[PDB]
């Protein structure tokens, strides 16, 4: 529905 | 933290692959490529001659970087690191964070190079898969301690592209030719469930398959590579020297690009095993999915 994400990085979670 | 050893040029090229100097096409075409990855435009670039890794580093020389410096991993400065969720371990203590868009993927506390599913997982029968769970900031430091560094990804892609002009994959443009399987990525439905259809539903070793036309091994697939590039989405859209000729990427940036798909892309999804793929990840983020290799100056 947006952008496929295959780098999951640590910033993401926060 | 460790003083950089004296290594001589053919120790450095031992395992590596000369590529001389000379002009490709760089970047892709694709119509359904998603316009924010910047896969375009495709573009003629000129390089230096340069060294590149026909593999990406293996748990057993990332083993003996360790020993030899000590190195600690930003995934155990931090005391965790990103697990495919069908690879936990039931037990194994997982924090609630959620990536957005990407509920897959579990940060488990205690995962890292040496036990790549979290607390109890080893790599005792994993010596030549390619090391995950190192960031950026790991991958640099390795490299500087070999006498190496990350390729730019106009010479990741050079080498990965095999002396073939603008083919789809390190190999041709079919991406199981004569029905037999070239790289290790999904199969099936993801990320419910792999069917392992090409042998493997995680990391496969190093040399796994055919190598493409200069040598390289498992430039598609298995684990993302880190490459030197600050990321940008159009920075190389710009003609100009800066951007075709021996191309750094951008000056500045917040993440650094990673190329090649993983052994979680698929066509359904992600579509990121393609050679003109690209994406990136912040330098000290890392993940069970995720190495790199080396490039070096000749
Ligand atoms: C959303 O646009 C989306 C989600 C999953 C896979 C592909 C795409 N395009
Ligand atoms: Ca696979
Ligand atoms: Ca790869
Ligand atoms: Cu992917």
């Amino acid at each position: 529905a947006t952008t496929p994400l295959c780098g999951p990085s640590r910033a993401s979670i926060l | 933290d460790f003083d950089i050893p004296r290594r001589s040029p053919q120790e450095i090229a031992k395992g590596m692959v000369a590529i001389p100097g000379g002009t490709f096409r760089m970047g892709g075409e694709d119509p359904d490529a998603f316009p924010e990855d910047g896969e375009g435009p495709v573009r003629t670039v000129r390089l230096s001659p340069f060294l590149i890794d026909r593999y990406a580093v293996s748990n057993r020389q990332f083993a003996a970087f360790v020993k030899a410096t000590g190195y600690v991993t930003d995934a155990e400065r931090y005391g965790w690191s990103f697990v495919f969720h069908a690879h936990v371990a039931p037990g194994t203590p997982v924090m609630d964070a959620v990536v957005p868009e990407a509920p897959w993927w579990v940060a488990v506390p205690g995962a890292y190079w040496k036990a790549p599913e979290g607390p109890g997982s080893s790599i005792t029968d994993r010596p030549n898969h390619p090391v995950v769970h190192v960031s950026w900031n790991d991958a640099v430091a390795y490299a500087t301690w070999a006498g190496k560094r990350l390729p730019t990804e106009a010479e990741w892609e050079m080498a990965a592209r095999g002396g073939l002009d603008q083919a789809r994959y390190p190999w041709g443009n079919e991406l199981t030719p004569r029905g037999r399987h070239r790289c290790n990525i999904w199969q099936g439905t993801f990320p419910v469930h792999d069917t392992g259809e090409d042998g493997y539903t995680g990391t496969a070793p190093v040399n796994a398959f055919a190598p493409n036309g200069y040598g390289l091994y498992n430039v598609a697939g298995n684990v993302w590579e880190w490459c030197a590039d600050w990321w940008s989405a159009d920075w190389h859209a710009t003609e100009s020297p800066a951007t075709r000729i021996d191309p750094r990427g951008p000056e500045t940036g917040t993440a650094r690009v990673t190329k090649g798909g993983s052994f979680l892309c698929h066509e359904s999804y992600c579509n990121r095993y393609r050679v003109a793929a690209r994406t990136c990840n912040t330098p000290d983020s890392s993940a069970a999915h995720t190495g790199f290799r080396c490039a070096a100056d000749p």
